[PDB]
């Protein structure tokens, strides 16, 4: 029973290792919009996984709830033509697509340590082996969330960053309504 | 897992035949309001109709037009119907009594009544007509400009409790319930709840498209019947928002004087009788607001799209960020901010 | 919360005695895993002399 | 035509019977929103000095003491 | 007070009419200079190098960061007086230089992204910022939506302008992988040395840098500045690169680098080959821009480089300003109108402008030999001192190849010169129009200070060795 | 398995124009999903960020309620009729 | 109210609902042990009920009030060995 | 610290304490009578408590080592505290647990059983309960005499308790 | 670390060789943007820190604005030129 | 279920509708027999050939005849539909919807009187409750 | 600014070793700062934990080889 529910991090790997290509082969773009879709669900989940529902609900009432009803907002009124996936005009890139895979992968590895070997970096990546103890303390006494704790550093330690994001907010009101509506009068 | 499968088929079944009921419930309530009577003709006293307009459309052509799309038609009404009914989920009858007991309820359900968008999207593009696809953008702009009337409300009454649990919600509700201070917010919800369920006077959309050659949701089968059991289970949710944010969900009269008068120990009666008292009290707000939806449609005419974008940008947005700012400050001028419990 | 106050220092005790319980129990568990070797066990990975309680091990299977 | 705007500057007051009359989905919430920062202000002493005072703060921790270790005994082993 | 003007114009502006954007941005020129005078004071707190973190640890003020925000409104009300001040009162220049509404706002925003930039101290308001001064100016690009050009131009902008904030924030978020930390302030000798925080910079530095076009990632930049129109082309042009470039000298980042080394030599050598074919002026002055920026990102790698980089940062700006104020004032003396909004494109239309204007032929002179590095003119001593820099730390063929981009950049500079005094049939005799008052003494201020400023070097060393010192 | 979990499963598993408010309702409702989204972290943190975030968060409403003023007097989300009534007067010359 | 014809109707989901509310008291009831179901449970109130599993013989919500504990609770300790996150 | 998360398996571990380290009983009292003792232990264990929590700050990293001796004396105040109050006070103490367990441990929900509490351990162990930090004027709101918050349902023994006490004055 | 890096690298190829039209390239934008999230909450938790969280909730608003932003972008393209052709920008 | 639940679609009823409204009214509601009007063919069975159908709709209503999914009857409410009635011999005129569509029951009147319409309703009823489905299947 | 807090609020778990890395920092000059150096590999090791991981690499193998 215990370890039927141990590989659920691989699978939401290989599935949107699996959107990614639907996404980048799909005929018509709703179709990889609703991949899109695909993969934000596939990420909420794995941050369910690793303890971060909050994050998950987020992204559901964001990503999707906003976002992509947007890109479909758009792409059902826009005559955005495409091209079908080819072997004639696409396949110029596999040897570029697999040398810039190989490599951005391995260099996306490698980055995240300090050892000063290079193929060690690597071989530091491929250690994920071992068991994370979690030990139970008693020092938390209220019921702080992440969210209370988002509220409390981005209210109080970081207000200019709140009080900046609400001039980003200002541009993403005034840009569209300048690029879209004409005052002619 | 035993008793967790008979606690998903109690409360699927209840659920159901509730919304099986509402739709009989809508027409004679209706009717009464017109003068007239019925279905009265197909059970005793038309306790049967709900199951003969669903059991026509099970044995009906499963349709699909020449220029259509087959998978768009029918998934998107069942994926309507299925994120429709899991935000009953987190719905409480009693303290505790829920299937969910999430400590982020409402988000929850927030996040929830914003995939819900997704039918209206996909339906324009089930018909690669030129007209269906402006049809569903109206349809849209509704729809995700009333979702911010409606979860600034949300948020309005979560600085009165700064908790996401809904059960924390009604049992801070004791004291008072939320629809006494906040009045005003008690119609702002309800109207937008009818917006969002796209129900008159809010039926821009699906009378637009009468008219037209299509525009509307022209499905048949087993996807029509999928599609009216996920609108009018939105429906109860709707209100069920509304019953557990401002109208006190289950609570009711104090009963315990007369619980103490009569039992004298907790028994697996007196577990009982509470948790009948406590439905019931929510059970009686849903109705008297599933009837309120429909007494709503009995008098009220039309809006139109213009109308509708501008009552709602123009009159009902600035009252809240205006009311943001108000209650804020009541907490603050008295030293009543709320606590994380 | 002030009761849930009086309450830690008891409750963290207990915790601490099953910390050294179980931290001591792993390196004398090591040692016999590393009897005839001039691997030290007993050495920290921190440089500071300081307790540590482990947090990794070994899957159990 | 029949109601247009006066101007702010060509008498507040008027303006402000022509915005009540004529455009309340604004004013009122100009009024809602203004209420609050300057009641914030202004009866906020009021209510400190005269009705009750602010509340002494939550824990929030556990209050380590500032002091120094004192030797005690009682409950030891045996 | 940038804050204070960007609300006010908001609603002032949205009770104002298209017939008002003028007196507005007139409004908020007079206001920049109010700031800058009475405000200026403050440079007496950076006294001795007195340095301060504000709101937190987010921000922090220096000697280095107030002077570039003096520079940047200096800027900003020299832009201003191009858009609210009309050359001539003519229906053809009403119609080739007219504000939109929200043009003002959003390079208002902008300010304020390029100050919050240099003013961070911590990544995340980094991030932010950069995303400000990033999406105001896809807007300001794309806010012309009558041409065909621009719209294609914001377009390209922002997918290529949003990779490199992808690359940005993927660099951040490896450093607090490694490190726990999103300051810079907890790095020291002994962390840069210990920890392998090469690759890790380094991706930052160029996720910074190409958003102002060095190379090879130029050509994109370039059609940019091409394609928009002229009073855009001399906003977007300067300002981004005045924020990032700044940034990165301030957080000595890479101080060695191998791959900055690369790259800084092919700018130079880029932005001075591929300028000479160049018969339009905005790709010319472009190409421009990257040599220069090759110039300054050369003391990215040098830990003290403050007055070199304050000294040429500034006549750079002077001289890009002055040159592309010459370009405006010429349109009216040419015979054909290429655009409502790019009358002026190829070199060979300045041809004869000697026999119009002689005096606007000077000031050009007087500019392109600033740009070249001719003294007594400021760009003199400002290649100088980027000389004296490079070769004190120990760059040799660097300082060679930027001898050798100099020369080949004279070309493509002295290509304005020599056709402006060559000669022309149809000469001027006589107009009864006249250009405006106010750009004419902000040209001739900025050509005064190109060619006398090299008076005051020593009082402004002074300056620099208490407050910088 | 949970209850939750049982049912979170089991349900599933059982050419043309356009007028530009048509388009500015759609991309204006992100900003302001935003800011109505942000709030959440104050309303959960409004005791612990007492009377120094309330400010803060004044500051920020009343920031983006400029924006919504913006929106409002440009007018942006009313539609606009091209066949006008004429209101022009009757003129004939003598 | 007069029409009944029209109420009958509610009544269906009144009684339905009603039911279904205490039905679910019971059988969350029945789950618990005669106790009624706990909510807003934070990381410290999981933990004591992990603590009360260790201390009674693993039933769930039964409480004991014995000052001294079995001298089992001193080896039922557990930690909880985590998979690594990729 | 955090909980686990995505997978987790429990495991224990079946030695023994050191031999230097002597051997010390434990609470074995469960979430809800802990709850209610809390007030009488801490009024009782004090300066035991402070001087734990002392030296695990002094120590700076060896805390889990080198407080265990402050750790054991904590333990055996509680157990002296749970001792007193069972042989002592018993059935008052499992009406107040038992009305604790039927809500979800809110203190609000058993006030009568708790002055029945409060009142037996004053007059027998002179332990009372105080909440601290307070200034004179506040009022403590398990001495309010008509809260505004208030059970689902008064427990029925507490109630028959309370009243028998006021009609025997014991109140 | 490892699905938000697979997710960013096959994002940019996808966007790099994208020969076809531009709402991949939007798709491949937000989906870069979610990886980076990812990595950074992963880390977030590993360490038991809250600037990754905050840095990550920063994002979802500035990637929202980005996408407001190059969708009225794309709308002035739209109005100008009437049709997106697969190989204009 | 296919007589307690009897919709038919809103084409059809061009002339003579006040008829056929007054049947949706309180005094004769169709709806306590479970009559529903809807605007589409596609989800509905049933089709009123009211009022005159005239040469110049005819293909309009056999659009929407064959758009209607199976099982689908028909129910001729009047004159002028039956046999073209008045119209009979006019230019612009169908001398019967038999020409175009099947009819399954013939309402007389001129306009047919509500009580008409409900027991041509109840004769369609009685055709549809003796029909063979599965039987005549177990004979096939 | 937000630098040394946990998701609950509170000290992280590395929180420790920073602040004695920080304080000899502070206790210690440019010249003087070599004597910061097991602090701070103290601190990595916290962070990653390579020196436990090769350490249970080590018994890993002598459970593995040197019994079968
Ligand atoms: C006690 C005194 C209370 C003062 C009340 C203020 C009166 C407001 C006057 C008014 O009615 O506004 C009308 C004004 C113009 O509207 P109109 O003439 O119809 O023309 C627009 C279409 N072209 O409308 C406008 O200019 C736009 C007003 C939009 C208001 C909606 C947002 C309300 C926000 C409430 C918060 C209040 C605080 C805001 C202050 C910001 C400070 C930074
Ligand atoms: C924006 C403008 C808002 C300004 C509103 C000011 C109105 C002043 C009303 C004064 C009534 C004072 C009555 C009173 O004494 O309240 C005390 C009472 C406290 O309750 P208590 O159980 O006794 O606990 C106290 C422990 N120290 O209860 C209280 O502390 C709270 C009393 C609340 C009074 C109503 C405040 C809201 C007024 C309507 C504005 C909001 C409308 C939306
Ligand atoms: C943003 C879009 C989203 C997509 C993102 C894709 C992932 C991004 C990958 C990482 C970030 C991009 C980095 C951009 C390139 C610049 C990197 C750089 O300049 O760092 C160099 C730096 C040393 O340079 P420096 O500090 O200047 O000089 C001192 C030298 N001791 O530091 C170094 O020394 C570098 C370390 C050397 C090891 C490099 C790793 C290469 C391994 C690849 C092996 C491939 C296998 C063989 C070929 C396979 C093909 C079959
Ligand atoms: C099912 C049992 C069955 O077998 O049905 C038996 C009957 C027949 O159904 P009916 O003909 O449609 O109703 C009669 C309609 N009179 C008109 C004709 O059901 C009923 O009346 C209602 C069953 C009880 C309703 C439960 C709520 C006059
Ligand atoms: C500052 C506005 C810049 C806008 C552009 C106008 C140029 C003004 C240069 C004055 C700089 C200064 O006087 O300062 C000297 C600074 C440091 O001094 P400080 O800390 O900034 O204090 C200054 C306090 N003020 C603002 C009240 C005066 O040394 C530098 O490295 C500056 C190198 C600049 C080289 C450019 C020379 C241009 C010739 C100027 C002839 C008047």
């Amino acid at each position: 029973m215990m370890y039927l529910t141990y590989y659920f991090i691989e699978i939401t790997i290989f599935l949107a290792i699996l959107c990614t290509i639907f996404i980048i082969s799909a005929k018509n773009p709703m179709v990889s919009i609703l991949y899109m879709i695909a993969l934000f669900v596939i990420a909420a989940m794995y941050l369910y996984l690793i303890g971060l529902g909050i994050f998950s609900l987020l992204y559901i009432m964001i990503y999707i709830g906003a976002i992509a009803v947007l890109f479909l907002f758009i792409i059902t009124l826009l005559d955005i033509n495409s091209t079908e996936l080819s072997v004639k005009s696409n396949i110029r890139d596999l040897p570029l697509v697999l040398i810039s895979l190989i490599v951005l992968t391995i260099s996306g590895l490698m980055i995240y340590s300090n050892d000063s070997i290079l193929i060690n970096k690597l071989l530091e990546a491929f250690g994920n082996d071992y068991n994370t103890i979690i030990t139970q303390d008693w020092f938390n006494i209220e019921n702080t969330t992440l969210l209370t704790t988002i509220g409390n550093v981005l209210l109080t330690n970081n207000a200019f960053i709140l009080l900046v994001l609400a001039i980003v907010l200002l541009l993403g009101i005034i840009g569209p309504i300048s690029i879209t509506m004409k005052h002619k009068e | 897992m035993i008793i967790n499968i008979v606690e998903i088929l109690i409360f699927l079944v209840c659920v159901l035949f509730s919304v099986a009921y509402l739709t009989v419930a809508e027409r004679k309530t209706l009717a009464y309001m017109q003068r007239r009577l019925g279905p009265n003709f197909v059970g005793y006293y038309g306790l049967l109709q709900a199951f003969a307009d669903a059991v026509k459309l099970l044995l009906k052509e499963i349709v699909l037009p020449k220029e259509s799309n087959y998978i768009i038609l029918v998934i998107s009404p069942l994926i309507t119907l299925i994120t429709a009914l899991i935000g009953w989920v987190v719905i409480p009858l009693g303290p505790g009594i829920t299937l969910g007991e999430l400590n982020l309820g409402i988000l929850f359900s927030l996040a929830i009544g914003s995939l819900g968008v997704f039918g209206s999207l996909l339906s324009g593009w089930s018909s690669n007509s030129k007209y269906s696809l402006l049809g569903s953008i109206r349809s849209t702009a509704q729809l995700i400009s009333y979702e911010l009337i409606l979860t600034s409300i949300f948020i309005i009454i979560i600085m009165f409790v700064s908790s996401l649990n809904i059960t924390t919600i009604i049992e801070t509700q004791r004291v008072v319930w939320y629809c006494i201070p906040l009045l005003p917010l008690l119609l702002i919800f309800f109207i937008a709840s009818v917006a969002e369920t796209a129900r008159p006077p809010f039926d821009l959309t699906e009378s637009e498209s009468e008219l037209v050659a299509g525009y509307f949701t022209e499905y048949s089968g087993s996807p029509f019947v999928f599609f009216f059991l996920a609108e009018y289970s939105n429906i109860i949710l709707i209100s069920a928002f509304n019953g557990y944010l401002l109208l006190g969900g289950y609570l009711s009269f104090n009963y315990s004087y007369l619980f103490n008068i009569l039992f004298n120990d907790y028994s697996y009666v007196s577990f009982l009788f509470e948790g009948l008292i406590n439905s019931s009290a929510y059970a009686i707000k849903l109705v008297f607001l599933m009837f309120s939806f429909i007494w709503v449609r009995a008098a009220f005419p039309r809006f139109t799209y213009d109308n509708l974008i501008n009552f709602c940008w123009i009159i009902l947005l600035p009252l809240l960020f205006g009311i943001f700012l108000i209650i804020p400050s009541t907490l603050y001028i008295f030293d009543s901010f709320p606590t994380l419990i | 919360l002030w009761a849930r106050i009086y309450l830690m220092p008891l409750l963290q005790a207990e915790e601490d005695r099953q910390t050294v319980r179980r931290s001591i129990a792993q390196l004398e568990r090591e040692k016999e895993i590393m009897k005839g070797t001039g691997f030290d066990v007993d050495k920290s990975v921190y440089n500071d002399g300081k307790f540590h309680a482990p947090a990794l091990m070994i899957p159990p299977k | 035509m029949i109601n247009a705007n006066p101007g702010f500057w060509n008498g507040p007051f008027r303006y402000l019977r022509w915005s009540a009359h004529n455009r309340p989905h604004l004013f009122f919430a100009f009024a809602i929103g203004i209420a609050g920062p300057v009641a914030a202000l202004t009866l906020t002493p009021l209510r400190r000095k005269y009705l009750y005072p602010d509340h002494s703060p939550l824990p929030q921790s556990y209050p380590l003491p500032q002091r120094a270790r004192e030797q005690l005994t009682g409950f030891d082993d045996e | 007070m940038l804050i204070l003007a960007i609300i006010s114009l908001i609603t002032f502006v949205s009770m104002s009419k298209l017939s008002d954007n003028r007196a507005i941005i007139r409004l908020i020129n007079i206001y920049l200079i109010l700031v800058l005078v009475l405000d200026s004071f403050l440079y007496l707190l950076f006294l001795n190098n007195q340095t301060y973190t504000v709101m937190g640890e987010l921000l922090i003020f220096n000697s280095f960061t107030f002077y570039i925000d003096m520079l940047i409104y200096f800027i900003m009300i020299v832009i201003s007086s191009l858009y609210g001040y009309n050359l001539y009162n003519n229906n053809l220049y009403k119609t080739l230089f007219e504000p939109k509404k929200e043009l003002i706002i959003l390079f208002l925003i902008n300010i304020l992204g390029a100050l919050l930039i240099v003013h961070s101290n911590d990544f995340i308001t980094l991030f932010v910022a950069i995303e400000l001064q990033s999406y105001s100016i896809y807007l300001i690009t794309a806010i012309y939506n009558s041409s065909y050009k621009a719209s294609k131009a914001s377009m390209l902008y922002f997918f290529m302008g949003g990779i490199l904030s992808i690359l940005i924030a993927y660099s951040i978020n490896t450093y607090y992988s490694v490190l726990n930390s999103y300051t810079l302030h907890s790095l020291d000798s002994l962390i840069i040395n210990t920890l392998d925080l090469n690759l890790i910079l380094i991706a930052l530095s160029l996720g910074l840098l190409f958003k102002i076009g060095i190379a090879p990632l130029h050509k994109w930049l370039i059609s940019i500045y091409e394609n928009t129109p002229i009073l855009i082309t001399i906003y977007i042009s300067l300002i981004p690169k005045i924020s990032i470039l700044s940034y990165l000298v301030l957080s000595n980042i890479s101080i060695n680098s191998l791959v900055i080394s690369i790259l800084a030599i092919l700018t130079l050598l880029v932005g001075s080959v591929g300028g000479l074919l160049q018969i339009k002026i905005k790709r010319l002055l472009a190409f421009s821009g990257l040599t220069n920026a090759g110039y300054m990102m050369l003391l990215l790698l040098l830990n003290n480089n403050e007055f070199s980089y304050l000294y040429y940062i500034t006549q750079y700006s002077i001289s890009h300003l002055a040159i592309f104020m010459i370009i405006i004032f010429s349109i009216y003396y040419i015979n054909y109108i290429n655009n409502q909004y790019n009358p002026i494109i190829y070199v060979n239309q300045l041809k004869g402008l000697i026999h119009d204007n002689a005096y606007l032929v000077l000031s050009m002179a007087i500019v392109v030999f600033s740009f070249i590095g001719i003294p007594p003119l400021l760009g003199f001593f400002g290649k100088l001192n980027i000389l004296m820099s490079i070769l004190n730390n120990g760059y040799y063929f660097i300082s060679i190849v930027l001898i050798v981009a100099s020369l080949i950049s004279a070309l493509y500079y002295l290509y304005l010169l020599n056709v402006s005094i060559q000669d022309k049939n149809n000469i001027l005799i006589n107009s009864n129009e006249t250009v405006s008052s106010v750009l004419s003494y902000i040209l001739s201020s900025l050509i005064i200070l190109i060619t006398f400023g090299f008076i005051y070097n020593s009082l402004i060393i002074d300056i620099f060795n208490v407050y910088f010192n | 398995m949970n209850t939750f979990i049982i049912f979170i499963i089991l349900i599933p598993i059982v050419r043309l124009a356009f007028n530009a408010a048509f388009i500015l309702v759609a991309i204006l409702f992100l900003p302001f999903d935003l800011e109505i989204s942000t709030l959440l972290p104050y309303v959960m943190s409004i005791y612990l960020v007492s009377n120094y975030g309330f400010t803060i968060v004044l500051l920020f409403l009343l920031i983006l309620i400029i924006g919504f003023v913006y929106e409002i007097n440009t007018n942006a989300l009313k539609i606009n009729k091209h066949n006008k009534p004429n209101t022009d007067s009757l003129i004939y010359k003598l | 109210a007069i029409p009944f014809e029209a109420l009958l109707p509610y009544g269906i989901i009144f009684g339905l609902l009603t039911a279904g509310g205490g039905a679910m008291q019971v059988l969350h009831v029945y789950r618990n042990g005669g106790v009624r179901d706990r909510f807003a449970i934070d990381q410290w109130d999981s933990q004591m009920m992990e603590r009360d599993l260790r201390l009674n013989g693993g039933q769930g919500r039964k409480q004991v009030d014995q000052a001294t504990a079995p001298e089992a609770f001193k080896h039922n300790h557990v930690w909880k060995s985590e998979r690594p996150l990729i | 610290p955090r909980e686990a998360a995505a997978h987790w398996v429990p495991f224990e571990d079946k030695a023994n304490m050191p031999d230097n380290v002597p051997d010390v009983v434990e609470v074995g009292a469960t979430s809800a009578p802990l709850l209610s003792a809390s007030y009488f232990i801490g009024a009782k264990c004090k300066p035991y408590n402070d001087d734990f929590m002392l030296c695990r700050e002094e120590s700076q990293g060896s805390g889990a080592i080198d407080c265990l001796k402050e750790g054991r004396r904590v333990t055996r105040c509680a157990v002296s505290v749970i001792e007193d109050i069972n042989k002592s006070c018993l059935d008052e103490f499992r009406l107040h647990w038992q009305c604790l367990e039927q809500n979800n441990h809110q203190l609000s929900g058993c006030r009568k059983a708790e002055a029945l509490l409060n009142k037996c351990v004053f007059t027998k162990l002179n332990l009372e309960k105080k909440i601290p930090g307070l200034r004179p004027d506040e009022e403590p709101v398990f001495l309010k005499k008509d809260p505004w918050i208030k059970p689902a349902v008064d427990d029925f023994k507490s109630v028959r308790a309370y009243a028998e006490a006021k009609k025997n004055g014991t109140l | 670390m490892f699905i938000g890096t697979i997710i960013l690298v096959l994002s940019f190829l996808g966007f790099v060789f994208n020969r076809r039209n531009i709402i991949l390239a939007f798709i491949c934008l937000e989906t870069m943007l979610l990886g980076i999230n990812l990595i950074l909450l992963r880390n977030s938790v590993l360490f038991d820190d809250i600037s990754g969280s905050l840095f990550a909730i920063v994002i979802i608003i500035l990637a929202g604005v980005e996408s407001a932003i190059g969708l009225s972008l794309l709308v002035s393209y739209y109005r100008l030129r009437g049709v997106i052709n697969s190989y204009g920008i | 279920a296919r007589q307690g639940s009897f919709w038919p679609v809103t084409f059809g009823l061009a002339c003579c509708a006040v008829e056929m409204m007054h049947v949706s009214a309180p005094r004769y509601d169709q709806d306590r027999l479970g009559i529903i009007f809807r605007a589409s063919p596609r989800q509905s069975d049933i089709m009123i050939v009211a009022g005159t159908l005239t040469n110049k709709m005819a293909p309009v209503l056999r659009q929407v005849y064959d758009q209607m999914p199976e099982p689908r009857w028909v129910i001729s409410m009047g004159s002028c539909a039956n046999g073209g009635g008045y119209y009979h011999f006019s230019y612009s005129v169908v001398r019967g919807c038999d020409r175009i569509v099947p009819v399954d029951v013939y309402v007389p009147g001129c306009p047919p009187t509500s009580e008409a319409l409900m027991y041509g309703v109840f004769q369609l009823q009685r055709k549809m409750r003796n029909t063979k489905i599965t039987r005549m299947w177990y004979r096939k | 600014t937000a630098a040394g807090i946990s998701l609950t609020g509170g000290r992280n778990r590395c929180f420790s070793e920073w602040q004695s890395f920080m304080h000899c920092t502070a206790k210690t000059d440019a010249k003087s700062r070599a004597q910061c150096l097991p602090n701070f590999e103290d601190y990595m090791e916290c962070l990653h934990h390579t020196k436990e991981k090769a350490r249970l690499r080590e018994i890993e193998s002598v459970l593995k080889q040197k019994k079968e």
